[PDB]
This record gives C-alpha cells, structure tokens and sequence, in this order.
C-alpha cells in the first residue's frame, strides 16, 4: 500500500 | 559529527547545492549538521531534511525490495548475506533520523504544525524500520511507532482543521501502517473513513487551491481504501 | 582490505545483485575485491567492473559539472569549497581505478589489453575534464599514450568491425575533439573508422552486425554534431 | 559536450 509521496 | 566546525548558514546552503546536484546523501549530512546545531528548524529546513533523508532511505528501501525479491524466489548464502548488508545500512540510517528527532526537534518543535510534522516522520521511520524487522524487536517497534503517529494524531485534532494537508497526510501514513505493518486492518479503514468524511465536510470552505490540495490527499485515502 | 575473506566467486554473484539493485558502488567495491584476488577477469568479469566504476564516476562528473555552472555564473567560499570536495571524491575514484588497472589488469590477449588500456585512457580524461594547469597537460599526455597504445593493438590485432576496437576508436575521438583541442583528428578518425567498419559488415551474423552498427551509429552520430 | 560510449 502507498505512502505519502515523493 | 564530520559537520560540527561548519557554520549552520553554510551547512543549509551547501544541503541546497547538494540538492540541485541530486547528491542526496551529502544533502542529508549537511542537514544533520544543521540539526546538530541545536537551533530550531524553518518550515524551509525541515522540508530539506525530510526530502534528504526521504531519498535516501527510499533508495535502500528499493534495494532491499530487489534483493529480498531474489533471496524468497532462492541452491548459497550470497544473497542473504547481501540483503543484510543492504539492511544494516538502512537500519542505520533510520536510527540517525529517530535520533535528530529525539535529539532534539520533538521537544523543541515551536508550533503544532513542526510538532505534527517531527512526530509523523517518527512514526514513518519506526514504520521502514518495521518492514525489516522480525521477532520482538519488530514488535517493539511497531508499538513505537504506533506512539508516534498516534501522538501527532491527538495534536493534529486538537489543533489544525480536518482539511489541513498535514493532518491529512498523516493518516494517510498511519492508517497504511495499520493495515501494512501493524496487520490491523479494521483500524486501517476506519481511520482513513473518518478522515476523508471529516475533510469532506469541510471542502466547501476551502480557496481553489486549498481544495486541490486536500482532495489530491483525500484521493490517496480512497485509493488505499478501495484496496483494502 | 574489508573483501580480503570473502571468496571470489561470492564476490562476483554479489557484483551481480549490485547491479540489479543499482548499488553501483557496492558493485565496484565487490569488484575491486574480485581483481585483488589476483586472477585475471574473464569477459563477463571486465565488464561487471567497468560498468560499476561507470555508473560512480558518472555520477560525480554530472555532479561536478552542476556544481561548477553554479560557481562560474557566481564568479561565501561554500559554492568552491563543495565544488572542491567532490572534484577530489571523483579524483579519488578514478585514482583508484588506474591503480587496478597499474597494478593487477594491465599486462596477454588483445580483447583484454585493448579493453584495459581505453579505460586507462577513459580515466586519465576524467581526470583531465577537472585538471587546471601543467597538471591537466601531464594527465592529457597520459591519456593519450593509452588511448595510442590501445588504438596500435587494435588495428594489428582486431578486426574493424569488433565492437571493442570501435567503441575506443569513439571515445579517443572525443578525447581528441573535447580534450586535446583537435577537432580536425577527431573528426577524421571517427570518419575512418565508420567508412573502414562498414566496409566489412558483410562478415558478420545478425547478432554481430547490430553489435557493431550500434556503436557505428554512434561514431555517424558524432560526426553530424562536429560537422 | 560530445557523448562518449554509453555502454
Ligand atoms: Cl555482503
Ligand atoms: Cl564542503
């Protein structure tokens, strides 16, 4: 699951 | 520290040449040594070293993917020994951010939104310490950064508005450790619900851009939890 | 040094997981270790070590470049001092890889020779990309005297089309447009070369002959640069 | 400047 980017 | 005889303006100035030059690692040393200093943080600073030692150690990361990758499709002991090589050295540089942030940026964070921010990398870098870990030491250190983000979690609703980026972004991060990390995957869904309704309600009071920003984050929110 | 316990072999498979991670200088520090272990490099071998030593100097000279833009369009000591502080990080590393090639790489076979001998010319003109004064004129010398001895071997001993003998043939002509301020040789043996490989492309398979053609394109890609 | 070889 994605994170906060960068 | 290699950083202690070089003046503070110099060491931001020199984090900012490495920068344009994509030398991340001398930018995250430069910005070590500014932390070191003992002075407070800008919010220019403390985005410096957030994007310093987010480059860094999302490059180990990386590579730490590629060889556990190879190691779990694996007859000798090349690979393991490799990957731990590779994990050591992000290990210490998690170690490093938790210690300028204990050392002291928390406690002497001036305002809710440095506050909120220091306490949320806490969490992000307890959390990647976490990804590598294994027996009781990941479980200790998924209950830190548990703390951590939880903590920033209670400053973040008393003090910043449900629409606020940051806050978003902060439950963005702690409801992925839920589900990721913690294996809780109730409490996941049920921060990242609460977060979008409660930022939703608030959209119609928001300037153009205040609404770009807050729906791009809520639109990360509903990614995960289609997802999950 | 710290790979002196490690098996060769082991420090090989680890040069390889380097690379597909994109840890070059963990490639290039698994390689070294390798070359110390006395044994000459097989085909395979050369190009683990090149490719690493590769990726590390180039991303120093596009560092150093950044970081010199800035200081000539300035023209506080800080732009200079870290200017200075990886020009001798890049020094340091092509420092390295002469001493590799001095001491333990550089000796029978022409595939091996030729190959040594250009990358002694390649870093003697890394080298020479960041030197000043009667420096620059001694390291331009160096680099010149491997790049003729590699060009000398590779002419008696290779034929025209091998992609070794063409890719020295492409990096001493920009040697000689770029560093030794002669465009006109540049020019010419880029010139030379693609008309003498081309001319003998009808020897070889198909896997052969995109080998060659891509680093002949190269060679027509140059030339339509400078002309 | 001009490229060198790539590979
Ligand atoms: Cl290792
Ligand atoms: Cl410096």
């Amino acid at each position: 699951t994605p994170s906060l980017p960068t | 520290g290699a950083m202690g005889s070089m003046e503070r303006a110099s060491l931001i100035q020199k984090a900012k040449l490495a920068e344009q030059a994509e030398r991340y690692e001398d930018m995250a040393a430069f910005m070590k040594g500014a932390v070191e200093k003992g002075e407070e943080l800008s919010c220019e600073e403390r985005n410096l070293l957030s994007v310093a030692y987010k480059n860094v150690v999302g490059g180990q990361r990386a590579a730490w993917r590629v060889l556990s990758s190879i190691e779990q499709k694996s007859e000798g002991p090349e690979v393991r020994e490799y990957r731990e090589k590779v994990e050591t050295e992000l290990q210490g540089v998690c170690d490093t951010v938790l210690g300028l942030l204990d050392s002291h940026l928390i406690k002497e964070a001036g305002d809710a939104e440095s506050r909120v921010f220091y306490l949320k990398m806490k969490g992000d870098y307890y959390r990647y310490l976490a990804e590598v870990a294994t027996g009781d030491d990941k479980k200790r250190i998924i209950d830190s950064a548990r703390s951590a983000y939880q903590e920033a979690m209670d400053i973040s609703k008393k003090e910043m508005p449900p629409t606020n980026p940051i806050r978003l972004g902060l439950a963005l991060n702690f409801s992925v450790f839920h589900y990721e990390i913690a294996n809780s995957p109730e409490e996941a869904i049920s921060l990242a619900k609460t977060t979008f309704d409660e930022a939703m309600a608030d959209l119609h009071t928001l300037s153009e851009d205040s609404y770009k920003d807050s729906t791009l984050i809520m639109q990360l929110l509903r990614d995960n939890l289609t997802l999950w």
